[PDB]
């Protein structure tokens, strides 16, 4: 696994989150955390935690 | 969310008081225990002789957030690392830049 | 007695 993609558009809640559209993809840089994820868009370069539930691998149905 | 290097845990006001002072450099900082206030916390300062102490605490979401003046709008942080990061940088604030981590 | 001062964010 190593892209992932938006399913539902997210306004960020704090500083430290990413703000992001569907379909945006991204790379996750830490997946350890347990709901939130730090990653950066592949639209805008940008690093921030996003909602761990928010994506699916690309490769997905 | 807490497991930074400069969080002291349950040490006294004055314990903080003495680790600050003894750097004798301002902005030197360290993060505590409230004394008596469960699940707040104090992110302690030096600056001309003074330990500047913000209150930190979390929401029900879990943000972080330092307390702000009146009027002012509040900052939130998913993680405390982020916050501290955020006050290292200049006119953020507070009365100077975090810059000396006091760690444990 | 105390160095301790407590303060707010500003901005």
């Amino acid at each position: 696994v190593t892209l992932f993609v938006a399913l539902y558009d997210y306004e960020a809640r704090t500083e430290d989150d990413l703000s992001f559209h569907k379909g945006e993809k991204f790379q996750i840089l830490n997946s350890s955390e347990g709901d939130w994820w730090e990653a950066r868009s592949l639209t805008t370069g940008e690093t921030g935690y996003i909602p761990s539930n928010y994506v699916a691998p690309v490769d997905s149905i | 969310m807490d497991a930074v290097a400069v969080y002291h845990g349950k040490i006294s006001r004055e314990t903080g008081e003495k680790l600050l002072l003894a750097t004798g450099l301002d902005g030197s900082y360290l993060l505590r225990d409230s004394e008596s206030v469960p699940g707040v916390y104090c992110l302690c300062v030096l600056y001309h002789g003074y330990i500047y102490t913000y209150r930190v605490s979390q929401t029900e979401t879990g943000s972080w957030s330092a307390e702000t003046a009146p009027g002012v709008h509040k900052r939130y942080f998913r993680k405390i690392k982020n916050l501290i990061s955020a006050f290292q940088k200049p006119d953020q604030g507070i009365v100077i830049p975090l810059q000396y981590p006091v760690e444990k | 007695k105390s160095l301790t001062i407590y303060a707010q964010v500003q901005k």
